[PDB]
């Protein structure tokens, strides 16, 4: 052990790589971007049957037009959410408009860069990288529906579909086959629910898994338990009949 | 500051280890007073007894401490505790309740445990105090910043040995004079020296002020310790 | 400026003029003195135009932030206290604002808070604020009953701003009217004093100090 | 000052200092909480290493954060005091600005945030503490119980336990806590809480302490005699077959 | 809070067909004491720019150092410092305007009025003014102080609008400058018979004339003036 | 004592059409009773089809325009070349102005462009950032001369339908760019006649769904 | 030897090497290829963007710095964002204060000095990104290459990133032809698109693969992506 | 850095010197009224724009600097030198004397050998110019050490350059004109290129002369450069 921002001989940052490892141990989070909205789903993964599952917040509202899903050391995600909300509200204060989704993501990624001391060229107020990744989903007038993956490396990518966390290698391959540009919101809802069902260690019901989406017309919504239950009737019957 | 794989704090552990080599201090709380007795660490004939105080310190008129550990660390802490007591007096026009002063002192210790990469203070304290909420009180604090209340307690060397003896003879209905005896007997039994002579002791009481309605701290002159070592029959 | 808000049987009436002045110059007749903070919260503005517009827009931002943080709408009490506490930080720097925070929540019921730049914050059933306040108070107080219909209460509010627009050189333009309910503000229109005065004179048979 | 990083990532993705912080909680005395239909009960075990204590003045393990919210912990005792102080301050500050006492969820989010902060700041070590926060929201009869841990993760529980041998008592509570049927009253909720501790303590003398939280700022500690009557009744009734 | 001490009166200037002319007298006043007489208030920067300064002379000397430092600094790691990356009048100006405006915004002004004259690299005339408040403007003619009230009216008879500038020759323009200097010497109690003058021309470059004197003054008519009304002798 | 403020004269006027807007200003810059320049523009193309003038103390006007042009540049950088819409420009300028609340800019500012629907839009600010969208506005030295004319000739105020015994008002129509330029020129020749700080030149900036166009007219030089 | 000597940037190896800096240089070699080249009238950047998946976007390699300047990146992308932001600030400052477009050369010096402080301060890493900077200024088209060691060099053409050695050899060969490609934007781009081809073990470069940027005489710096590049594949 | 070896040495500085030896070769020559500076620029590829990666740097108006080793470390040193010369002029009005300037650089370089949190500089710098009392040439090592020189070289060609420099001191004890020193500088740079011949090189020369440049620092360009290149080409063959 020597430094927190040392390069390996290959040219990579040790601590950045390992934080990426903390994310692989997280619950699963999946997002799919259609042309009728963007769905975001997560594995709740209660550590005991005595834990009250609806107290598990892994999907949060950032603004009316932007939601996000987390995977990893989820406590690290509080200050990122706080920052994201402030940036969006502030942007609306300064400019009387909605912040673009891409701009919001870039701001969360700038925050993530701030580990160290002030790295001789400015100032870093945080001792390690974040141990959590985010899927950032929303709508804006320039670019429509969008899905971003924000990493503790401060890089972000847009994705037609994306999975993060423990089941992510497997879920991603699945998404590579199922995703096409044409999907309805309902088709995409079902796909998230299907792919979570595959990779989860319990039987997926309306307590260990959570759904949400964002549409231009209704904003960002976290579906209540009764609604998801009725989509889980619906998936069961669609597959049992195929 | 760092944690061990066991979830223990090295530097704190090692500071407690250091304290177990220091002279034993004993505190006993009775119903009408408190006793503080301490053993001075292997002395010499030439050491000035008449102008010495290494183990017993006055915090205000109603609170005293017995020290086990590095004296120099203790003086740092004692001084801040004295200031803290006066701030309280100035703010509220009331003498500081014993617990409050103990808690503040403990919090300063806890701090060194958690941030700043300085070493902890190698000090353990027994506080002897009176206030009008809880009457007579005895508390202990160690380098971790933890503190606890007691009817009788010891710190420094042979605490385990001294604690068992106190457990045995301690009774709730005790007068201070019985506590005086108990403390001297317990140090006598647990010394690593021939006998417990006056020149190796510090002794203090917090009584109900002879005949008054008021609280008085008596810090024993060497002469008094020699005389009180007579009564209890250890010559 | 004249602004008022009062509580009655069927909620809250909020009414404001729309005149902006610098000295004796009439800067605008069409200024917006109500801020719709959220669907259940209104802010009224008197004093420094900029001071009011800026800090009440800002208050909107802070209110939205509370919603995201607490997954619940901010209480009238707490929204008003944010603005109160901000303004108090600035005491003695020359901020100039008289303000009403008006809204509904389940827990509070319909509520009005008056907040000014001296730092005063009061809860009450009736407030008139601005250079025209005394005029508004005269009409409002002498015709106010708790049990007024919604229709009448809307009229009285409308009629009190008109009173003030007429007598106070620094009020006028138009009335902007709002009703706040359980559900909860509803806009009851912009009414130009130009037309409203003659119409009220005709129909009510009042304003007899006026030739014509 | 000194802000050299002590809490950093392991090759396999853990933060070692936080993980070792959990170890300190494991060796701390046990603490448990369960929620009734109209109450919540907090139980703690006091150690037996030293028994010449003065119970009048020794800081007990359940702490009032406000008049309607309580906090207990397992782990470093000195560490807990920093959390209890900040929580108390935050609670007064929230009454000052929002003109309302805190919700139990709010207070938890707050403590958890403090814990999280101490896992990512240079020159500080994480809190060797996990907490149970229990009480009722202003003007609400629905009871609340939350758990925090050195990472800053937090969540609600019908019942939960922390500290040494928490594993045993957790197991006990999973078998014994029925979600449809919460303990209908105070008396029967206290009993289930005592039963879970008896699994770990082995005599429940002055070593088991109980605190009962009822709606609208009604919080009472229990005496020796009130606890003794529970232990007596439990072991006698549960011995026959 | 500050107040000028040693000052120096108008700076006057105009554009002609090929370049610019700027002039200023050589006096530094101490209130009504005509204190110092060799004061140069025309500051050549490179050879395409002259900065003319009036107001407080201590501040003037400060702005001289700033301009010299500016030439040094532009030369650093700049192989084209005496060609395509030479300081232009517009860069010198903008810089000074920035300093001027920042200093007033800190309530601590440089107590001056400044005219920047020169020719840009594309042959265009540059003439612009900045003062202690950071106010800036440009005109075919520019003058500070009394020069504003008395030189401008005269100079404007020659160049009254943009379309007059291809029509004005060096000779005509210099004549108008020299004459306006004489009028200022007649009527400004803080002026001096000695002045400097600079021409910056797209062909000729920089001609800097020193130790010029107001000539051809009319004073003879003074012998006929007796009394203040009725007195005859 | 040092006074950080001055007064450069100067009058500006904004009118919104249906699918155009204009911002006009005289080109004369004054100090006390002297003329600094007869041609110093104070209406600016700020990019994104927004024009701006900040009139009063010219050093504060320049500073603000500069600062806002810079806002537009950084908006592109930070928001992937997004066009800054007129309403968003307005809100931004409010923060610029209000940021100096305790050491203000001595300007009255007007911006003009098209809104989201391509309607002509005009926004005007007091010196500390209070703002409003309006069909038209005059600002600066001769504002008190020109505004009431505009109230009468743009919004037809106090004009009734002949014969209706004053009930039917002249109905509020939209004005062509030709009619608007006519009112602008007349407003300024009026102001030049009666205000000593107004004259020399008139520069008009016209904004349409094809950019920004410039027009110039001589004014009286006395 | 590489043993105790690569702990930080604040330590020389017994050979006089700085391993942290050499390791940083290694992240550039990992980054996707990019090419820059120029003639007398234009400068062009060409970059191969890299996706993280077939479901993802190809991440951007070109960043605009001013109207006359921008750069491409190879290495740590967030490091590119820090430096381009600083460069945007330096460009801006020069415009506001001096009304001067920043020389591409000065932009080099500035980036170099910034990289340098990070090769010498305890507790901070060097930058792990290479940059290719193009601009048009008062002495024409320019291309620069920036290494995180702080070494910046002016070149007619060059390439950085993985497999970039092919493209470089091609440009070394083509030199005397592309240098004269004047007043023909499209031919210069074609030469850049061809140069980048010599660096593909990959695939046939697609409408997403390709990022092109241009700046020159009468053309602001502009970025082409997606459909607008098809006419070059 | 702050670490002394058991025999009083500083290994980090010794290692910093290795970075210098590894560098390109550069020289300076003191003449009768001035100083001449020259440096070898390795042409890595034909793509390098000729004449356009200037290594010689000016400080104030009257001082040239050349260095070998890590180039960024030299630029850092010159930035600091420029600040230090500005501060001198601001207070004392006169441009900084070369000995004064030397010590400013000296004290700064030496400072970076006192603290464990800093590395020494990885350059040797050759610098000088004309002041109130003549011409001066200096060389500054990573340790902060500096002395006045008649002629100086550093970098890879250091040994042969010094040998050539030593000859001139012997043949011309009566002072070397500024125009002669220019020629000889071009020659010497050629005669240290021998070593690094694998790749091509380009020559840079600058001078500061009382009678040839008015005591200002100037770059040798055009006909003077070509003539000095010819002298060296003819004297190597
Ligand atoms: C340097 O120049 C300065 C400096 C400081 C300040 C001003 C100018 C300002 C100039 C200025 O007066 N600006 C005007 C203004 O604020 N007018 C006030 C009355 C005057 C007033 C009353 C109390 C306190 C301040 C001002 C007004 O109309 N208030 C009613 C109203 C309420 C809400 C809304 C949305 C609009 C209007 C606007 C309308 O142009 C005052 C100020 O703070
Ligand atoms: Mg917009
Ligand atoms: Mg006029
Ligand atoms: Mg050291
Ligand atoms: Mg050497």
């Amino acid at each position: 052990d020597r430094g927190v921002s040392t390069f390996s001989p290959e040219g990579r940052l040790f601590q950045v790589e390992y934080s990426l490892e903390a994310i692989k141990l997280g619950s699963t989070a999946i997002g799919i971007a259609t042309k009728e909205g963007v769905v975001l789903g997560v594995e709740k993964r209660a550590t005991s049957p005595l834990l009250e599952s609806d107290s598990i917040e892994k999907i949060v509202e950032i603004d009316r037009h932007i939601g996000c899903a987390m995977s990893g050391l989820t406590a690290d995600a509080r200050s990122m959410i706080e920052h994201a909300r402030t940036a969006a509200v502030t942007h609306n204060l300064y400019y009387d408009e909605d912040i673009n989704v891409e701009s919001l993501t870039q701001s969360v990624c700038d925050l993530a860069l701030r580990f160290g001391e002030g790295a001789s060229g400015e100032e870093r107020l945080m001792s390690r990288p974040f141990g959590v990744a985010l899927l950032i989903a929303g709508h804006d007038a320039d670019d429509g529906y969008q899905l971003f993956h924000a990493e503790p490396s401060g890089t972000f990518y847009r994705y037609n579909a994306k999975a993060i966390g423990s089941g992510s290698e497997g879920a991603q391959a699945e998404l590579l086959n199922e995703w096409h540009s044409s999907l309805t919101l309902k088709e995409a809802e079902l796909l998230v629910l299907k792919i979570l069902k595959q990779v989860m260690e319990e039987k997926l019901d309306e307590n260990n898994a959570q759904l949400s989406c964002i549409t231009k017309q209704d904003g960002f919504k976290i579906y209540d338990n009764e609604k998801t239950a009725e989509l889980i009737k619906e998936l069961k019957e669609k597959e049992a009949a195929e | 500051t760092i944690f061990s794989p066991e979830g223990r704090l090295y530097q704190v552990e090692y500071a407690l280890e250091s304290i177990s080599h220091a002279g034993t201090a004993i505190g006993i709380m009775a119903s009408d007073g408190i006793v503080l007795a301490a053993e001075r660490k292997v002395t010499s004939t030439l050491l000035e007894q008449d102008t010495s105080t290494e183990k017993l310190y006055k915090l205000n008129d109603k609170i005293a401490v017995a020290v086990a550990g590095l004296t120099a660390d203790a003086e740092i802490l004692i001084n801040t505790a004295r200031i803290h007591a006066q701030n309280y007096l100035k703010t509220y026009n009331e003498d500081i309740p014993v617990e409050i002063l103990v808690r503040r002192l403990s919090d300063i210790k806890q701090g060194y445990t958690q941030h700043g990469g300085l070493r902890p203070f190698g000090v353990s304290f027994i506080y002897a105090g009176y206030d009008d909420r809880y009457g007579y009180q005895l508390y202990t604090s160690n380098p971790s910043g933890n503190y606890t209340g007691w009817k009788a307690i010891s710190v420094g060397a042979n605490t385990s040995a001294a604690q068992t003896l106190l457990q045995m003879d301690y009774k709730d209905d005790m007068k201070v004079d019985d506590a005086i005896e108990l403390a001297l007997k317990t140090l006598s039994k647990t010394t690593d020296s021939s006998a417990l002579t006056y020149d190796r002791l510090e002794f203090a009481t917090i009584r109900k002020g002879a005949n008054d309605g008021e609280v008085y701290q008596k810090i024993f002159k060497p002469q008094e310790i020699k005389d009180i070592l007579v009564k209890t029959g250890i010559t | 400026t004249t602004t008022l808000a009062f509580r009655f049987q069927g909620g809250i009436i909020v009414a404001v003029d729309s005149r902006a002045t610098a000295g004796n110059w009439v800067a605008s007749q069409t200024v917006k003195k109500v801020i719709e903070i959220n669907p259940f919260l209104l802010g009224t503005m008197a004093g420094g135009a900029a001071d009011c517009q800026f800090w009440e827009t800002w208050l909107g931002s802070q209110c939205r932030l509370h919603e995201l943080r607490e997954k619940e709408r901010i209480s009238v009490a707490a929204a008003s206290k944010i603005l109160s506490n901000l303004v108090y930080q600035y005491k003695g720097a020359g901020l100039s604002m008289g303000t009403m925070i008006c809204g509904y929540t389940r827990k509070e019921g319909p509520t009005i808070y008056y907040v000014d730049s001296d730092g005063t914050r009061l809860k009450g059933d009736i407030f008139c604020v601005g250079s025209g306040q005394t005029f508004a108070y005269g009409v409002l107080d002498s015709n106010y009953k708790w049990d007024l219909s919604v229709e009448d209460a809307l009229y009285l509010g409308k009629r009190s701003i008109l009173a003030a627009a007429h007598r106070d050189a620094y009020s006028g333009g138009s009335v902007n009217l709002y009703h706040v309910t359980e559900d909860g503000w509803i806009y009851h229109g912009n009414h130009d004093v130009g037309e409203l005065f003659w119409k009220v004179k005709e129909e009510e048979g009042s304003f007899n100090n006026v030739i014509g | 000052g000194y802000d050299r990083a002590l809490s950093i990532f392991s090759p396999d993705g853990h933060i070692f200092q936080v993980e070792y912080a959990l170890e300190a909680v494991k060796r701390g005395t046990c603490a448990v909480g369960v929620k009734g239909k109209n109450c919540v009960v907090l139980g703690c075990e006091r150690r037996s290493t030293l028994k010449l204590q003065d119970t009048r003045i020794t800081p007990s393990k359940v702490s009032k954060i406000d008049s309607h919210v309580v906090l207990s912990f397992s782990g470093l005792n000195a560490d807990s005091r920093i959390l209890i102080e900040k929580a108390r301050v935050e609670a007064q500050s929230h009454r000052l600005t929002l003109e309302d006492p805190v919700t139990v969820e709010y207070l938890t989010r707050y403590v958890a945030g403090v814990q999280q902060r101490y896992t990512q700041s240079g020159g500080v070590r994480p809190f060797g503490v996990s907490t149970l926060i229990a009480g009722f929201d202003p003007r609400d009869d629905e009871p609340k119980l939350y758990q925090t841990e050195p990472s800053g993760i937090y969540s609600s529980w019908s019942a939960q336990t922390i500290g040494r041998n928490s594993k045993t008592v957790r197991e006990f509570l999973e078998k014994n806590y029925d979600r449809k049927e919460p303990p209908a009253t105070v008396e029967e909720c206290v009993k289930l809480t005592v039963r879970s501790l008896l699994e770990v303590v082995q005599t429940g003398a002055k070593n088991i302490e109980i605190t009962v939280v009822k709606p609208d700022s009604d919080i009472v500690a229990l005496s020796s005699e009130e606890i003794n009557q529970y232990v007596t009744q439990i072991e006698q009734e549960k011995q026959e077959q | 809070t500050q107040q000028p001490i040693v000052t120096g009166t108008s700076v006057i200037s105009m554009k002609y067909d090929n370049g610019v002319i700027i002039a200023a007298d050589n006096l530094g006043s101490y209130g009504s004491l005509l204190r110092f007489n060799g004061v140069e208030r025309l500051i050549p920067v490179g050879d395409n720019t002259v900065v003319g300064i009036s107001g407080d002379i201590s501040d003037m000397q400060h702005i001289e150092r700033l301009l010299k430092d500016l030439v040094t600094e532009n030369a650093y790691d700049n192989p084209l410092a005496d060609a395509e990356e030479a300081l232009e009048p517009s860069y010198i100006f903008e810089y000074l305007a920035t300093v001027m405006y920042q200093r007033r915004s800190k309530m601590n002004p440089l107590w001056n009025a400044i005219i920047v004259a020169g020719v840009q690299s594309n042959g265009d005339q540059f003439l612009r003014y900045v003062n202690l408040l950071g106010v800036t403007y440009s005109s075919p003619t520019l003058a500070t102080g009394f020069g504003a009230h008395m030189a401008n009216p005269l100079l404007r008879k020659v160049v009254d609008r943009e379309s007059d500038i291809p029509k004005t020759t060096v000779q005509v323009a210099e004549e108008a400058i020299v004459n306006a200097m004489r009028v200022l010497y007649y009527r400004d109690a803080r002026s001096s018979r000695n002045f400097s003058l600079a021409i910056i021309d797209k062909n000729t470059g920089l001609t800097f004339k020193k130790n010029l004197q107001v000539e051809n003054m009319k004073w003879d008519f003074a012998k006929d003036i007796k009394g203040y009304g009725t007195q005859k002798i | 004592q040092f006074n950080p403020y001055g007064d450069n004269g100067g009058t500006i006027l904004g009118i919104a059409g249906e699918d155009f807007a204009v911002l006009a200003g005289d080109t004369r810059n004054i100090t006390d009773y002297s003329i600094n320049s007869r041609y110093e523009p104070k209406v600016f193309d700020c990019g994104d089809n927004i024009v701006m003038s900040a009139n009063g103390f010219a050093a504060d006007g320049d500073a603000l325009v500069k600062r806002f042009k810079n806002s537009v540049k950084w908006y592109h950088f930070d928001h992937n070349d997004k066009k800054l819409s007129i309403n968003s420009a307005a809100r931004n300028i409010q923060h610029l102005l209000y940021g100096k609340r305790f050491f203000p800019y001595y300007v009255h500012t007007i911006i003009a462009g098209l809104d989201e629907d391509g309607k002509g839009a005009v926004y005007s600010f007091d010196p500390v950032g209070s703002y409003e969208r309006e069909q038209c506005r005059a600002g600066g030295a001769a504002a008190s001369l020109i505004m009431p004319f505009l109230d009468n000739q743009v919004n037809f105020k106090n004009q009734y339908e002949p014969g209706t015994n004053g009930k039917v008002k002249k109905p509020l129509k939209y004005l062509s760019v030709e009619e608007v330029i006519k009112l602008v020129r007349d407003s300024f020749t009026s102001a030049t006649e009666r205000h000593i700080q107004v004259g020399d030149g008139l520069e008009i900036l016209i904004v349409t769904k094809d950019g920004v166009r410039k027009e110039f007219y001589e004014l009286k030089r006395d | 030897f590489r043993n105790n000597y690569d702990g930080d940037t604040v330590t020389f190896s017994p050979t006089g090497r700085l391993f942290q800096v050499e390791y940083a240089l290694e992240a550039i070699k990992q980054g996707s290829v990019t090419v820059g080249l120029r003639s007398n009238t234009h400068a062009v950047l060409v970059a191969l963007k890299r996706n993280a998946d077939e479901l993802s976007s190809y991440q951007k390699k070109i960043i605009k710095c001013d109207e006359h300047m921008g750069l491409s990146l190879a290495g740590l992308a967030p490091d590119a964002r820090v430096l381009s932001n600083y460069l945007r600030q330096q460009c801006n400052y020069s415009s506001l204060v001096f009304n001067r477009k920043l020389a591409v050369e000065r932009a080099g010096h500035l980036l170099c000095d910034k990289a340098q402080k990070n090769t010498q301060s305890y507790g901070g890493r060097p930058y792990g990104v290479g940059l290719l900077i193009i601009g048009y200024d008062k002495s024409g088209a320019h291309l620069l290459e920036f290494q995180p060691s702080g070494n910046v060099t002016e070149l007619y053409g060059t390439a950085i990133g993985a497999r970039s050695q092919g493209a470089k050899t091609y440009l070394e060969r083509t030199l005397d032809t592309f240098i004269k490609i004047d007043g023909n934007p499209d031919e210069l781009i074609k030469a850049g698109v061809e140069a980048i081809s010599q660096s593909l073990r990959d695939e046939s470069l697609t409408v997403d693969n390709l990022s092109i940027a241009i700046v020159g005489k009468d053309t602001p710096f502009t970025i082409y992506d997606g459909e607008a590049v098809a006419k070059y594949i | 850095n702050s670490v002394f070896s058991p025999d009083g040495r500083n290994f980090q500085v010794e290692y910093a010197v290795k970075a210098v030896e590894n560098g390109t070769t550069s020289i300076g020559i003191k003449c009768n009224d001035g100083v001449v500076f020259a440096v070898e620029k390795l042409i890595t590829s034909k793509l390098l724009v000729p004449q356009k990666n200037v290594k010689i740097q000016v400080v104030d108006r009257h001082i040239g600097c050349v260095y070998s080793g890590l180039i960024p470390d030299g630029r850092h040193l010159v930035n600091r030198g420029r600040e230090e010369a500005a501060s001198f002029k601001k207070l004392y009005k006169t441009p900084i004397p070369i000995p004064a300037f030397a010590d400013r650089l000296g004290q700064y370089v030496q400072a970076h050998t006192l603290y464990n949190s800093v590395r020494p500089f990885g350059v040797s710098t050759i610098f000088g110019g004309v002041d109130k009392n003549g011409a001066h040439l200096y060389m500054l090592e990573p340790s902060g050490s500096y002395w006045g020189y008649k002629g100086a070289a550093t970098g890879k060609g250091r040994q042969s350059a010094k040998a050539e420099l030593e000859k001139l001191v012997d043949h011309h004890p009566e002072g070397l004109s500024a125009r002669e020193a220019v020629k000889q500088a071009a020659k010497i740079i050629y005669l240290a290129h021998e070593d690094n011949k694998e790749k091509d090189f380009e020559l840079e020369i600058s001078w500061c002369s009382l009678s040839e440049t008015n005591g200002l620092h100037k770059f040798v360009k055009g006909d003077l450069l070509q003539e000095a290149i010819d002298f060296a080409q003819k004297e190597i063959n």
